[PDB]
């Protein structure tokens, strides 16, 4: 029999952890790495990868797929970290495309104030509740409780029977609904200002404020009113537990005008490297972190830096005064 | 047992002169026969019962060669000369008759298995004789093996002498020599390195360079692992031109330098020819 | 380190008996593919070993499909497919359907016109399948005019 | 090491009735290839980066057979067994693994200079087993002969007795032979001619017809070459139907005559068989 | 088996509230790991035997010792005899098992483990089924302190930086110039935690009759106790902290644990290791 038996967790928060810190390492110039992204392979997966459902092979990792895919490289561009966010997936009150608009479960995430239906206050960016409490009345994820109560006393999840009522409202750090009357409360977090919102914000993913970025203004996301008792705080992502970071980059045909030009098959895969030395022409030189936004791929070192992950597509055609956008996300 | 005929050649006066396919038609049958006994010597003959030694799992040649396997069937006929056999009498004792032979004949055969025992013995019948042995010799070693060679055919008379031996085991000597004791009137050399037995027997036999003093005595040593050393037995003292009841002749000492069990044989006779030779040895492995 | 997917559709396209075209989808690129029979019937009951039934490969294969004629006619066999190629986990080891390749199935084709055959030649060369009855590439033939 | 195929056979229904140069253009392939292994087993396979084993510089056959040289590269790969080696390990200690054998199967190798030591090991794995060696042998001896037999194959299980020997020196027994003691009681039996050993021992056994009397000592004799004696030591003395402690179910006396040790075993027994066999001898030769 | 744990706020809490004792960890005593195996250890299968690509310690013990005055070798074995057994069933060539790329399992043992600074050694010429690429020889006083027989330790680029040499990386090649990037090529995914728990920081737990501690937590960037709470914050310096001289819930624990009851004592010296796999 086996003597020794014993448990052991992390927490879900040390995802964010991890990429609060990759999000550190990013550095400018020094020790710290620097991100260049790029695409290739012209060439093409196979007759097929024009039709549908034609799925290109499986990206090969490798000394060997390195070189390759090193090989076709067309261009590569750099990343700055103001680029990357932390990012949870957005859910708004009242919105119909999603379902069960009115209806939420306990630490769901409501974002008002996104939308007109769910504009509640005019002259306010987004908000961002989080809902702590749901009508009594429901149903149970584990089928054998009826109570939403004794549900949770196991904590299984709980699905409430009604509805909400409103989006929830106030700065107010309990502040779901509590006196007058409903089923579902709610906890406010912070605003998100319009700017931000319209430029980062995908409607499936609201961008999540850094702790750094905060402890510039904690006002301009709201959150200076708060309560913390640690003092400054400004960790929130922590209480959001944010596992998400977007990579966002801009591609544009004029620093690769040849892989744009007219009758270009595109590139077929995608390939991201971190710490690229410069090209030298002599071997003995001491090598060079990358400053410049896009390098052709030759003004790079072979090889130089490594690449974590690569990327096999069917072919995408870039165009010139197109401008493309590539975004990238990762849950640690 | 495939049977295999001599060698058989072909008409080079044929073929571009005469018809080509006939006499071709001709050659194949004896190459193919050809290097069937080639093949059905170095490989088995039940490989035959197969493609007929033909396929990847056709008859291999062994530089070795091939103990041909069969049944007793087959050896229930006067087995011909010089064929390797292995056959394994687990199943019964069994006669191996043998034709008569020639001056010169040999018949190879072992047990691999060495299932050979008295319950597993192994007749043999060499036609008129095989000397030594009057009438048919038994064979109940394990692992033996099976030589027969015709000393004598002549006339109706074929005489087999007849070796045997156990087809395994150390029989090596690590050191035999010869040389000649030394000015100095001794020397120390190497027997075998130190660790390959922990028992040896060597006979020494120390003679003047004109050959009246001649020494000899019985050399038993137990090799010392822990202490490196070596211990002695000498008894059976002989000698020839012993001035000396004593030590005469030369002196036999020993030891254990280089890694080598060394002996150190010191005559004060100079020009004494030292013959060192290691008749027998032990070593001890596993259990089992 | 993650599997090679799978094949998608994945089936025999025609039945001529003791031979299959089957056809899988082509799924990745320079993925080859691990196709497999197994037996269904020992011809002793059937799908006697539902499981624990022997496998028997064709081998990795190239492209989207693969053409194979072999055993008995009228038979049950699965047959399962997986996808692979270099660096990967393996495939899945899809299973089809399978079937039973009926009786005699043969051949019906073209010719040049004129030509008129004998029929016990395909009744035994194709409807028998017997390769044996003329190997033909190897074979010599006499042709001869005609009174 | 050159590969060769097993027998590889011509088609006669061939030829003469169809076409005459395709089908011999196989069977050449066949031929050619078919000697190969018959040269490649009894000649060097490097001959085959010669002339392919053609010319007058191409591979022989050798009635001894040939043990095939190569680099250990070729011997980094299993090596079939059937095969005559020669390797010698001064370069290094290396070792030969071996495929799975059958049981019967062979594997004949030496070091022919004898560079083999401690400081070039020989180091072999036959798949799954080597009878007595728990993992693979290594082989220090210099003049050793490695020969593996396969006395177990069954299934997986690949069981090697083991064999080696040192490939030189003096094997032979002078004397051994067996003969009944005369109603003389004794006989004089030419042992061997008197020059050939300076030592020898034997074992004689003086057996009653009936077998209860039978008689046994430890022989150890001196040859004396200057007085053309020989010098006896006898000890560790056992009988079984001895009736008297004294010399009892036989004697034994020695002398030299016709250029021959002679032994001379009376017993005032008759009927008794004596078998005289000369186990170990010695000669002195040259110094080095 | 103790209760499978839970992480919530009120997981947090109770463990935040029973948490008898706190420890730091310096940097040094995080270090890169990768499983390890020597060349010939008998009790462990096919100690004889290696795959492609497998890393090889040399030099460890006396049965792996080839050479003495050298700390630790590492070793990778590139290339392995070709008879042997393939992972795919299907295949009987090592080859072609490769050149599809399913796994293959070699027939021969090595003979003796691999030797040399140079690159691919192999034991190529004379012969082998192996060959031997090298990597950088481990200096023996951080093998002893640091090595679990399990888990060799891999060193850090920045410690590399240091001394190439007393890591035997010196001698080669990169081409690059520094490179020092090592912990690439022998990917090492898992970082060992070291700590070091003592009964004399914390006596009143290793006082005579504990039922000793059930569960484990680290924590990140606690702050220090004020008694102000307008005070300014403080990050934690010292070795350890009674739970008392930590501020409530102050600093992250990533990893929560539970383990059936172990009992400290005092002068007893109790020892973790803990290791993550990125």
């Amino acid at each position: 029999d086996s003597s020794v038996i014993y448990r052991a967790i992390v927490t879900s928060k040390f995802r964010t952890e991890k990429m609060l810190n990759f999000y550190n390492s990013i550095g400018s110039g020094p020790d710290k790495n620097t991100i260049f992204i790029t695409f290739g392979r012209s060439e093409p997966w196979s007759s097929n990868e024009n039709e549908v459902g034609f799925a290109p092979p499986y990206p090969t990792d490798s000394v060997l797929g390195v070189t390759d895919m090193w090989t076709h490289m067309m261009g590569t561009v750099k990343v700055l970290p103001s680029m990357l966010d932390a990012v949870i997936p957005r859910r708004d009150w009242g919105d119909t495309r999603y379902p069960d608009p009115y209806t939420f479960r306990i630490n769901d995430i409501v974002v008002c104030n996104s939308a007109p239906y769910n504009a509640t206050e005019s002259g306010a960016g987004w908000l961002v509740y989080r809902c702590l409490d749901v009508p009594d009345t429901g149903m149970c994820s584990i089928a054998s409780l009826t109570d939403k109560d004794e549900c949770l006393k196991l904590g299984g999840k709980w699905t409430p029977s009604a509805r909400s009522m409103t989006p929830p409202e106030g700065r107010g750090d309990a502040e779901g609904t509590i006196e007058p009357g409903d089923g579902y409360v709610w906890e406010y977090l912070f605003e998100i200002p319009p700017d931000v919102s319209i430029n980062r914000c995908t409607n499936e993913y609201i961008v999540v404020p850094w702790p750094e970025e905060l402890k510039e203004d904690p006002t301009r996301w709201g959150y200076e009113d708060n309560l913390t008792w640690q003092q400054d705080d400004f960790g929130l992502i922590y209480r959001v537990k944010a596992n998400t970071i977007r990579f966002k980059a801009y591609l544009d045909s004029v620093y690769f005008p040849e892989a744009a030009l007219p009758g270009n098959k595109g590139f077929r895969q995608i390939s991201i490297i971190t710490n690229p030395l410069e090209a030298k022409a002599h071997p003995n030189d001491p090598n060079v972190k990358a400053e410049k936004d896009y390098y052709d791929p030759e003004d790079l070192m072979r090889h130089s830096g490594e690449m974590i992950y690569m990327e096999n597509r069917p072919p995408i055609i870039m165009a010139m005064d197109q401008t493309e956008e590539i975004n990238i996300l990762f849950t640690f | 047992m495939f049977i295999q005929e001599p060698k058989k050649l072909i008409d080079t006066g044929e073929i571009g002169n005469a018809s080509t396919g006939d006499i071709l038609f001709d050659g194949g049958n004896k190459i193919n026969s050809d290097f069937n006994a080639i093949y059905n010597a170095f490989g088995d003959q039940r490989k035959m019962a197969v493609a007929n030694g033909t396929g990847a799992d056709g008859q291999i040649i062994h530089a070795t060669g091939y103990y041909q396997k069969h049944s007793i069937t087959e050896y229930a006929t006067p087995v011909k000369v010089g064929t390797r056999h292995d056959i394994d009498t687990s199943t019964v004792g069994v006669k191996v008759i043998i034709e008569r032979g020639e001056l010169g004949d040999c018949v190879e055969f072992i047990n691999s298995n060495g299932s050979i025992s008295v319950t597993n013995p192994l007749t043999i019948q060499a036609i008129d004789s095989i000397k030594g042995v009057s009438g048919n010799l038994v064979v109940t070693s394990p692992y033996s093996k099976v030589t027969l060679r015709c000393i004598s055919s002549d006339n109706s008379t074929s005489v087999w002498n007849y070796s045997i031996e156990s087809m395994f085991g150390q029989k090596e000597s690590p050191a035999e020599g010869t040389w000649n004791i030394s000015t100095s009137g001794s020397v120390d050399i190497p027997l075998f390195h130190r660790t390959e037995y922990n028992m040896a027997k060597l006979l020494v036999t120390c003679q003047s360079v004109d050959g009246r003093k001649i020494k000899t005595a019985e050399i038993n040593i137990l090799v010392d692992t822990v202490n490196s050393e070596v211990i002695s037995s000498e008894y059976a003292v002989m000698r020839v031109g012993n001035e000396t009841e004593e030590d005469e002749i030369a002196n036999i000492a020993f030891s254990i330098k280089e890694n080598y069990v060394t002996a150190t044989i010191s005559s004060s006779t100079v020009g004494m020819r030292a013959a060192v030779k290691v008749i027998a040895t032990q070593k001890i492995g596993v259990a089992q | 380190t993650v599997k090679a997917p799978s094949v998608t559709s994945l089936r025999i396209s025609k039945l001529s008996a003791n031979q299959v075209q089957v056809r899988w989808d082509d799924v990745g690129a320079n993925f080859y593919y691990f196709v497999e029979i197994a037996e269904t019937k020992t011809n002793s009951g059937e799908n006697l070993p539902s499981n624990q039934y022997r496998w028997i490969n064709l081998g990795y294969t190239a492209n989207n499909s693969f053409f194979f004629d072999d055993a008995d006619p009228l038979t049950t066999y699965i047959i399962r497919v997986a996808t692979a190629a270099q660096d990967f986990e393996q495939s899945d080891w899809i299973y089809t359907e399978e079937f039973e390749t009926f009786a005699t199935n043969a051949y019906t084709f073209q010719n040049m016109i004129e030509m008129q055959l004998a029929n016990k030649f395909i009744q035994e060369k194709f409807t028998l399948n017997n390769s044996d009855y003329v190997n033909f590439n190897n074979d010599t033939i006499m042709a001869a005019l005609m009174n």
